[PDB]
């Protein structure tokens, strides 16, 4: 839980939401 | 101002919209791919919240009837049936091809042809 | 000035990594959710180079069996070695039934049949 | 012949890569 980057996560926070529907 | 300052503000224009069409084009392919397995397999498989795998059917009786699988580990390929509303009324399906037969694939095979014959026209 | 050009040398790096992490969490996550639709569904959905969905079964019995599916709303079939060996269950599901779906999980089931031990 | 802007062109040599076997 070193926490991800703003970068990673920011990214991760808009990809995943587009799995979801 | 300068044609230094310039030049910047056009490469972080530039960047700023690179991010623009990679969102867009990963828009509609994952869509692409994701109503296409609908179309082909029947099931509407959405990503959840924590990174498990709800299903839905073509032929559900009520919307939000789902099933949701869950990946035990990302360096492995097993995978787990969890409790949901509607999984409570099909634990014979569940039985058969679940627990004796241990296969997921089969299971929603006989799930897809039992609520395709429910879906009469009346 | 100097201060501006400091200020957006550091915007450019920062739009740049915003731009390379997208692409990294993509491919990662697609493939997760590749190899999930794998193995739940028990077919490879493989997007072809004509834009067509060729499809491969966990339980196929030979390498190279494969299903291609045409995109218009509607979806075709297309003719393929293993198309011809699974008429009768593109008569019943296909054209009787108007269903992929029901067509699929009927090849993937018989196919699950042939494929046991013992 | 509506074309593919470059920043267009950029994501899809990225995007298609992963759906394939």
């Amino acid at each position: 839980q070193p926490s991800p980057t703003v970068h990673t996560k920011e990214a991760l926070g808009f990809i995943m939401n587009m799995f979801q529907a | 101002s300068s044609k230094e300052v310039a030049e910047l503000k056009k490469q972080v224009e530039s960047a700023e919209l690179k991010n623009q069409r990679l969102k867009e084009v990963f828009q509609t392919k994952i869509q692409e791919f994701r109503k296409a397995c609908y179309t082909l397999t029947g099931y509407q498989i959405d990503i959840t919240t924590e990174n498990q795998y709800r299903l839905t059917s073509l032929y559900a009786e009520h919307p939000g009837d789902c099933l949701i699988f869950k990946a035990t580990s990302p360096s492995g390929s097993k995978m787990q049936l969890l409790e949901t509303e509607f999984s409570h009324t099909v634990g014979e399906l569940i039985e058969v091809h679940l627990r004796r037969q241990d296969s997921i694939p089969a299971f929603l095979s006989s799930l897809t042809l039992e609520l395709f014959s429910r879906q009469t026209v009346a």
